[PDB]
């Protein structure tokens, strides 16, 4: 006799994981960046740069 | 009730002795002396110096 064609099933499972970094801002170099209250020559000096 | 009598410091006297000026990045450049000296007079003696 012939034979039948035979096919497998299989159930995966997601295994879970992360991963995080970080970084840090100083205080005194916060409100040189934002901050719109420098008018004229503070916006586009070497410290905001 | 009672209010809260402001004051300036402007309006004061004692504004005379020194000169205030607002330097806003100043904290983020706190980082480093600034170190301007100043002059010292001198007389002109004779005699070779």
């Amino acid at each position: 006799p012939a034979d039948q064609p035979v096919h497998n099933y299989m159930i995966k499972r997601l295994d879970r994981r992360s991963l995080n970094a970080a970084f840090s801002i100083a205080v005194e170099a916060l409100g040189l960046i934002s901050g719109e209250n420098l008018d004229g020559t503070h916006i586009s000096s070497a410290m905001r740069l | 009730c009672s209010t809260l009598s402001l004051v300036r410091f402007l309006e004061l006297g004692l504004s005379v002795a020194c000169v205030c000026t607002k330097f806003p990045e100043l904290s983020y450049v706190a980082e480093g002396t600034i170190q301007f000296e100043v002059q010292q007079p001198m007389i002109a003696r004779d005699g070779p110096h």
